[PDB]
């Protein structure tokens, strides 16, 4: 609800909050995540438009079979981006998206 | 083809002029007297004109006169249009093609000329007489259609009066200039 | 541009503020460098103290952290001071993530 | 010396000094093609085209000397706009071998369409290709990967002695080739594969044998042919097979030995 | 689209469609895959060393993806089991170009695949 | 203020009755030795003074241009350059300023002879127009033998040889870079702009680019008074240039007329196809093969000169009237126009060579039809980009005449790639 | 054998094999480089 990763605040969201810090209601809780979550799953059934799958610029993704075949720019980017890495902009970035377990802090 | 010479035939055997070496010898003066490369890219007009289709023995043996390079020398005659690259007959003519041309029928003037000369438009006269050849621009614009054969450039065609001229130059020189009205103001 | 970019810069010049008020009480002591990019805040740390700049933004009545998560260290042979101990925060109260680092070499 | 700032930053140069001679005191390398070190001048490409402060045309690093105080930015708007379409007619002719090609990581237009160049798309439809020019024991030379330029047409006019490199044609069928059926001299003519940016000349002997990618590079003297010195091996696991010339200020003048190349 | 063990398929008029990059070896995670080419007999150069790793190789289809000229094509494979790690890494080709068996399904495979899915 | 045509009044008038000695008769040589016993900064400035735009194709004024050398001090010997080869169709300026009167031409190089400072004086014309070189050919063997140009003649200590040399007919003759390499001996390609012009190093020389028309202008303004050139046309662009209107017209000629003139007009006096600008569509274009087609409804506010002709789409350098008649096909001659620079293309540029070549094939296919409606729009980004990234003005050249299918047109373009989608797919 | 047909090549075996296991004619790794040649004869 905090924070956004992909097109959050827009899909209807349920968190189980108990009261006792037991393991019986640690328990509770991750049984009606369950029973809520279907709910953000439907809604995604619901939402779909059609377009693009990967990033359309071929400096971070990787061109389509069909397109490298024919066009120049597009394998000479597919032999680029494979082999070689990204050429990545230097800078030091935390990112923590909910782990059903807890978090991946990625550094 | 521009690019690949062929070995076979025409590659060893080459002939220069003995009587117009003289005068090929004052061509090289007219320019600057030391560092004279200019003299190659006039040998190589003169060496047409002397010799039907021109040699790539020929062409070194031009470049040995002047003292130059024989792959800068061969490169040089390659850039140009003007110079026989293969085969040419004993009346070569080419036809303009362009868009001041063509506005006034152009295309109508090389397919007559196709037809009552034979060959399609690429290949020459297997008897050696007549070579056609798509060209730029003739250089003369005055004239709606016009056709350079040899040297001089006939303007100023019809359809049968181009064919008139085309059987007549088989024997006897046609000369003329734009033979359908005034050169100047009409 | 629509797929290009990522998020337009809104918050920064909010989370700024963060970046002059704590420099406001300017200790040698404590701030030495201040870095904000990437709707991100960086501040690398004096050697001689670091547990009173962990007691600040613990509590605190301006921003609520509390939370000193999670903890990484850099390994950097380029620098006279090799290591770079950098601490991951995060609030509740506030939302918001903060850095921490150490710029001695800690041998 | 007059002082001109190139973007912003002020660097002093010389009153004969290139705009891209004048981009290295700033510590930036501008998109070339054609040479700065040791072969001359030349245009013939329009790769490096720059912006000034107050100019309706874009004017090439190779040519164009700085002169006058005037301001230049290499990260301008209309150098951006220029760069990504000069890419796109590079390889709008161009027979598409990356793969199979020699080189791959090592090629200068490789790196430069990933840099510089527009990626999303390339429109082309319908590629011209050129004949196999005839060369002798080094450089498997393929004259549709060449770009057709002028680095290694100046090379054996000025650095080799003889030259065999050239024109031939004049729109998009003119080849570098030497046009007359003849076989490549030795002397010092080995380095001129080393020399070009494309994968049209590389060396035969070491062909295909390894890429750019995964190879451990190391610099040692050649034994072979004295006064040479700084030639970077290739391990690329257990035994070494490409040999290249590294860059030296006095030792060598950033070309190989035709002896030391094989 | 499912990865199973490794092999490397062809053109259908002979001739192995593995044309030699080292493409498939930066790209390989696990670096489970090896590459050393050499020129075969005149004009054409087309491989020598072609080693795969079972030992190795965490299964992305990276390999599969990497490869311009669709040389290895992921089949639907579990049968794999031996006494040795010598009988389960591959050699030199050979097994990976004994998947022939395979290559039928990998064909019917690739027809769901051009333009994906 | 209004500009009337010619009105007993041609720089070249001779043209029917001219060898050697009968164009002397007839206003040839009258101030020859006037002109060489007056000083070169008097002599310059008489060019400056008229102010005479350059007839080549260009824009750029010829009296800032032959004053930009001017000589202080020079090491290496100064040599005079001359272009006479016809470089874009639809002109017969090279066939009529050496063709029929020879002995104006070999003037104009003795005129400014002694201006700029030269040793000698080289003029270039087309392989392919051999019996105008030879005329020209024939006009020195009767000057330097009689007594008009070499050594010591009609009182100069200045001496000028003039000499003839034949072209292979390309883009050689084409832009000012390219025809100082080409009499030098190496190949037909231009030389690096940007660093050094004419002035600064042609063939290891100071030298001056000039045109046909330009040159032969020059001792009909020295001999005439200063007034007489600057009276004809507009303030900015002032003197008579050779218009020729070639393609859809009932009679083609080519007749000198004076600047700032209207297209409607000029094309009534040469008399065109069908109308001047009501039955007929009009396609024509006020430069030769630079400029792009000017529009049906504007045509009759556009001038000759080149400073009015710039508020209207492009302005005209080469002066030459293109006329195409409704019933002629519009696509397939803007097509065959690009394809002469397909040709004539040198082999330097990369936005050129796999530029133009590329810009060929495209446009091959709006004629059968198969393109796609997106692909014009498409083509305008690559097209405004050839002008500005090229070394010769060539690659404008080709990049104009694109523009002025996506300006003006469009639903023309549109019908042939919409009827080729029904009948065929 | 009913809709959808194999496709032929004249590559793929015609008899159908069963699994290496431990039992003989089975799965072996190979050595494929020539490596560097040394020679010396009287
Ligand atoms: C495609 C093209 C062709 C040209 N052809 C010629 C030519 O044949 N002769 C010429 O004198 N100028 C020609 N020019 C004009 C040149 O730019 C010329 O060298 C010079 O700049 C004009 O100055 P001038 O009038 O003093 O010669 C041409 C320009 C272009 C764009
Ligand atoms: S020359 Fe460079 S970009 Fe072109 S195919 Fe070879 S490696 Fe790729
Ligand atoms: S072979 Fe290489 S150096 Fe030579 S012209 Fe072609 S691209 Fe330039
Ligand atoms: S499997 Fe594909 S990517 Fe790997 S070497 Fe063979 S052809 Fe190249
Ligand atoms: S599937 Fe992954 S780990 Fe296995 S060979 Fe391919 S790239 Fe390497
Ligand atoms: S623009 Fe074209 S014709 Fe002009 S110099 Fe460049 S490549 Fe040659
Ligand atoms: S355009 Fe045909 S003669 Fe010039
Ligand atoms: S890189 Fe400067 S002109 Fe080619």
């Amino acid at each position: 609800k905090t924070q956004p990763y992909d097109v959050y605040d827009q899909v209807e969201f349920d968190v189980p909050i108990g009261s006792r810090g037991d393991c019986y209601d640690r328990y509770l809780c991750r049984v009606e995540e369950m029973r809520q979550s279907i709910r953000i799953i439907s809604q995604c059934l619901n939402k779909m438009p059609p377009g693009e799958i990967k990033v359309d610029d071929a400096k971070v993704s990787p061109p389509k079979r069909a397109e490298m075949k024919t066009s120049m720019e597009s394998l000479i980017h597919h032999f680029k981006l494979y082999t070689e890495g990204y050429q990545v902009p230097p800078g030091a970035t935390y990112t923590a998206i909910e782990a059903p377990k807890g978090e991946f802090g990625v550094y | 083809v521009h690019r690949d010479t062929p070995e076979n035939n025409p590659e060893t055997p080459f002939d220069f002029t003995p009587e117009n070496y003289k005068r090929i010898e004052a061509i090289v003066k007219n320019y600057p007297e030391g560092h004279k490369a200019a003299a190659v890219l006039p040998v190589l007009d003169l060496a047409q004109r002397q010799n039907g289709w021109l040699p790539i023995s020929a062409m070194n043996k031009v470049a040995e006169i002047l003292q130059v390079p024989p792959m800068r020398v061969y490169e040089v005659a390659t850039f140009y249009t003007m110079y026989n690259r293969k085969p040419v007959g004993k009346y070569h003519i080419q036809v303009c093609t362009t868009t001041p041309c063509m506005l006034r029928n152009s295309d109508s003037i090389l397919e007559a000329i196709q037809k009552k000369l034979g060959i399609k438009v690429g290949e020459t006269t297997p008897d050696k007489l007549f070579t056609l050849i798509e060209v730029e621009c003739l250089g003369a614009c005055v004239n709606a259609p016009m056709v350079q054969i040899n040297d001089n450039y006939y303007e100023d065609l019809t359809p049968k009066d181009i064919e008139e001229i085309i059987d007549e130059l088989k024997a006897g020189k046609i000369p003329k200039p734009g033979p359908r009205s005034g050169r100047f103001s009409c | 541009r629509p797929t290009v970019r990522p998020r337009n810069d809104v918050a920064h010049k909010q989370l700024s503020a963060f970046g002059e008020y704590v420099a406001e009480i300017l200790p040698k002591y404590v701030q030495q460098v201040q870095v904000s990019c990437f709707n991100e805040l960086e501040i690398c740390i004096h050697p001689d103290g670091v547990i009173p700049v962990l007691t600040f933004l613990r509590d605190h009545s301006n921003a609520q952290f509390k939370s000193l998560a999670d903890l990484t260290a850099v390994d950097i042979p380029t620098r006279q001071n090799r290591f770079e101990i950098v601490y991951n925060l995060l609030s509740l109260r506030f939302n918001s993530r903060i850095r921490v680092k150490t710029y001695t070499d800690e041998l | 010396l007059i002082e001109v700032f190139v973007d912003g930053q002020s660097v002093m140069v010389e009153p004969g000094t290139t705009v891209l001679q004048a981009c290295e005191k700033v510590g930036m390398q501008i998109p070339r093609f054609c040479y700065h070190e040791r072969l001359s001048v030349a245009g013939n490409c329009r790769m490096c085209l720059v912006e000034i402060e107050k100019a309706p045309k874009v004017v090439a690093a190779c040519a164009m000397p700085v002169m006058k105080g005037w301001n230049i930015l290499t990260n301008s708007e209309k150098t951006k706009k220029a760069r990504e379409g000069v890419m796109e007619f590079l390889l709008a002719n161009h027979p598409l071998d990356c793969p199979i090609c020699d080189q791959g990581g090592e090629c200068d237009l490789q790196d430069q369409s990933m840099m510089f160049g527009s990626d999303r798309s390339r429109f082309l439809e319908g590629k011209r290709a050129v004949e196999d020019k005839n060369i002798g024991p080094l450089v498997k030379t393929i004259m549709t990967r060449c770009i057709q330029c002028t680095r290694c047409i100046r090379f054996a006019s000025e650095i080799a002695g003889v030259d065999d490199l050239g024109t031939t044609g004049r729109g998009n069928d003119m080849q570098v080739g030497t046009y007359i059926e003849k076989m490549f001299m030795s002397e010092l003519s080995g380095n001129i594969i080393d020399i070009c940016p494309v994968g049209a000349l590389t060396x035969x002997x070491x062909x295909x044998x390894x890429x750019x990618x995964x190879x451990x590079x190391x610099x040692x003297x050649x034994x072979x042919x004295x006064x040479x010195x700084x030639x970077x091996x290739x391990x690329x696991x257990x035994x070494x097979x490409x040999x290249x010339x590294x860059x030296x200020x006095x030792x060598x003048x950033x070309x190989x030995x035709x002896x030391x190349x094989x | 689209r499912f990865r199973g063990e490794h092999a490397l398929r062809r053109y259908p008029s002979g001739e192995e469609r593995c044309i030699a990059c080292k493409l498939c070896e930066a790209v390989c995670p696990a670096q489970a895959i090896t590459i050393e080419a050499e020129p075969r007999a005149d004009g054409s150069r087309r491989t020598t060393r072609y080693d795969i790793d079972m030992t190795k190789c965490i299964y992305c289809g990276f390999c599969q993806e990497a490869c311009p000229v669709d040389a290895i094509v992921e089949g639907p494979n579990f049968e794999f089991s031996t006494e040795t790690h010598e009988e389960l890494l591959y050699n030199k080709e050979k097994l990976l170009n004994n998947g022939d068996k395979w290559e039928a399904e990998i064909a019917a495979n690739i027809q769901a695949d051009y333009l994906y899915r | 203020s209004l500009k009337d045509e010619d009105r007993i009044f041609t720089n070249l008038y001779g043209r029917h009755d001219w060898r050697l000695k009968g164009a002397q008769s007839r206003g040839d040589w009258y101030k020859t030795k006037e002109i060489l016993l007056k000083g070169p900064d008097w002599i310059l400035g008489e060019v400056k003074t008229s102010g005479l735009r350059g007839r080549g194709g260009a824009g750029f004024p010829t009296g800032l241009k032959w004053s930009f050398m001017n000589k202080p001090s020079d090491g290496r010997p100064k040599y005079l350059v001359v272009n006479a080869d016809e470089g874009e169709p639809g002109t017969c300026k090279d066939r009529e300023i050496i063709r029929h009167d020879p002995h104006k031409l070999v003037e104009g190089c003795l005129v400014g002879g002694r201006a700029m400072g030269a040793r000698a004086a080289y003029i270039y014309i087309r392989g392919e127009f051999y019996n105008e070189a030879s005329n020209l050919q024939v006009a020195i063997r009767e000057a330097y033998e009689a007594g008009l140009i070499g050594k010591n003649a009609c009182g100069s200590g200045y001496d000028f040889d003039v000499f003839v040399v034949r072209g292979a007919g390309a883009y050689i003759c084409g832009e000012e870079t390219a025809l100082i390499e080409s009499i030098e001996g190496k190949q037909g390609k231009p030389r690096l702009k940007p660093p050094f012009p004419a002035d600064v190093g042609v063939f290891g020389c100071p030298t001056t680019v000039a045109n046909v028309e330009t040159v032969a202008v020059s001792p009909t303004i020295c001999r005439r008074g200063g007034a007489w050139f600057a009276s004809f046309g507009r303030e900015r662009n002032s003197g008579t240039k050779l218009f020729n209107i070639s393609g859809h017209v009932n009679n083609p000629c080519t007749v000198e007329e004076e600047m700032s003139v209207p297209l409607k007009e000029l094309i009534e006096k040469h008399a065109g196809g069908v109308t001047g600008g009501w039955d007929n569509l009009l396609a024509v274009i006020p430069g030769g093969s630079s400029t792009p087609l000017i529009p049906k409804s504007v045509c009759e506010t556009v001038l000759m000169d080149f400073d009015a002709l710039i508020q209207a789409q492009t302005g005209l350098g080469t002066a030459a009237v293109i006329v195409m008649d409704r019933s002629t096909d519009i696509v397939k001659a803007i097509a065959r126009l690009i394809e002469f620079y397909k040709h004539e293309s040198c082999g330097q540029c990369t936005p050129c060579r796999e530029g133009v070549d590329w810009m060929n094939k495209v446009m091959a296919r709006f004629v059968r039809g198969d393109a796609r409606p997106a692909e014009i729009d498409s083509l305008w980004e690559i097209s405004k980009q050839i002008e500005g990234h090229t070394i010769c003005a060539l690659g404008d050249g080709a990049a104009w005449p694109v523009q002025g299918l996506i300006r003006h047109f469009r639903p023309e373009l549109e019908e042939r790639m919409q009827q080729f989608a029904q009948q065929h797919q | 054998p009913t809709v959808k047909p194999p496709t032929a090549r004249k590559f793929i075996w015609t008899n159908h094999k069963f699994n290496l296991s431990g039992t003989p004619q089975q799965y072996v790794p190979y050595s494929t480089t020539r490596k560097k040649i040394q020679e010396w004869v009287p």
